[PDB]
């Protein structure tokens, strides 16, 4: 695609000492009109993958497909589909990488940023990012768009050094995330209220949540703004 | 004339197609293979025979799935079949890709057919050497 029309914004993630968490919200913008509003991008494949998606949803819903047809293909002549040779987030991951940096290569990206959240059948965390460009990196925080520049630094004040993952469990790390969500809800311009969110752990394993809001906002001061510099009524 | 028998797509002076039933020949030298439709689904059964003891039990799986919702089984040239299945299984995405609903079984039966057909229809290639019973639940 040469330029994205219909767009998502960040998807965010983290993880913590049994799994991970990611979430996005439900949006779907067409420039700066907010045009769809039930908008999934947390993708979850098999029950120890969530694959989460900004940018152009039309490439989004290809990939979906794609993703599909991946679970559906590695069923094929394949006895232990639903054990010891399922997919594993790491090579979801790959796969997707590699496309997107052939699609980069013959200059016709698919036009969006991803990440891949999950548990690897071993117990061990799997979180990287992959984008237009092919570009991947791994950190125990990730976040597109936005995120990048607002989740981050509030991830990252929870899980500073990869010494922090275990010190960190499932409440602090979900309420650090719902937390950013409330944040880029005050200040992207192009984010929603409503938002999904997703825990992949390797003891609960894949819990998946629809259908929250942003929740305990402070307006309440706005009442005593006045003017913009000399006026006091 | 005689030798209506050695190339595949040919007539004979009766008007048939002898190569296919050599390929029949095969078929009916397989091992047994079965299905049954019950009234909401079907049932594939086949008989795998253990030419030693040193084969591992379990672990030579002769049923093949197509899509998610189709099985196949089939009877005579193993390697003839599961080439079927592949084509089948080409058949299938190329639909559901295009038409987003997984294929209907009807349909999925007559794609199978016309590639098995188009066997038959040159000397360069020969007849597919299984018969090959298969069904699912689609929405009818
Ligand atoms: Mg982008
Ligand atoms: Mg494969
Ligand atoms: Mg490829
Ligand atoms: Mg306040």
């Amino acid at each position: 695609t040469q330029q994205p029309i219909v767009t998502g914004t960040s998807v965010i993630s983290m993880k913590y000492d049994n799994g991970v968490i990611i979430a996005a919200d439900n949006l779907g913008s067409y420039g700066s009109l907010l045009r769809f509003n039930g908008v999934e991008r947390l993708i979850p494949v098999g029950d120890n993958t969530v694959v989460g998606i900004s940018g152009d949803i039309s490439d989004m819903q290809h990939i979906e497909r794609l993703l599909k047809d991946l679970v559906t293909e590695n069923a094929y002549d394949n006895p232990l589909a639903d054990a010891e040779e399922a997919l594993e987030p790491s090579y979801i991951f790959e796969y997707l990488a590699t496309v997107m940096y052939q699609r980069r290569s013959k200059m016709n990206p698919l036009w969006n940023a991803i990440i891949v959240a999950g548990v690897q059948s071993n117990g061990d965390q799997f979180l990287r990012y992959v984008n237009l460009l092919g570009v991947t990196y791994s950190s125990p925080t990730l976040a597109t768009g936005f995120g990048a520049h607002m989740a981050n630094p509030l991830l990252r004040k929870v899980v500073d050094r990869e010494s922090d993952i275990p010190k960190t469990t499932v409440q602090v790390a979900e309420e650090a995330i719902v937390n950013a969500m409330r944040v880029l809800y005050y200040r992207d311009a192009r984010s929603s209220r409503n938002f999904s969110l997703a825990i992949i752990d390797k003891n609960t394993g894949l819990t998946f949540k629809k259908n929250l809001q942003v929740e305990n906002m402070k307006w309440d001061f706005a009442k005593d703004i006045k003017g913009y510099g000399t006026q006091k009524i | 004339g005689t030798g209506y028998d050695l190339s595949n797509s040919v007539f004979s002076p009766d008007g048939r197609n002898f190569q296919v039933e050599y390929a029949v020949k095969a078929v009916e030298n397989g091992t047994t293979s079965i299905g049954i439709k019950c009234n909401d689904g079907v049932v594939f059964a086949v008989e795998k025979l253990i030419t030693s003891k040193l084969l591992v039990p379990q672990k030579n799986v002769k049923i093949q799935v197509v899509d998610r919702h189709i099985g196949c089984v089939y009877s005579g040239l193993i390697p003839d079949g599961r080439h079927l299945v592949n084509r089948g299984r080409e058949e299938a995405a190329s639909f559901k890709k295009l038409y987003k609903t997984p294929i209907p079984i009807p349909a999925f039966a007559d794609r199978l057919g016309q590639y098995v057909q188009a066997h038959t229809l040159y000397n360069s290639v020969r007849p597919f050497g299984v018969s090959t019973i298969f069904g699912g639940v689609d929405k009818n």
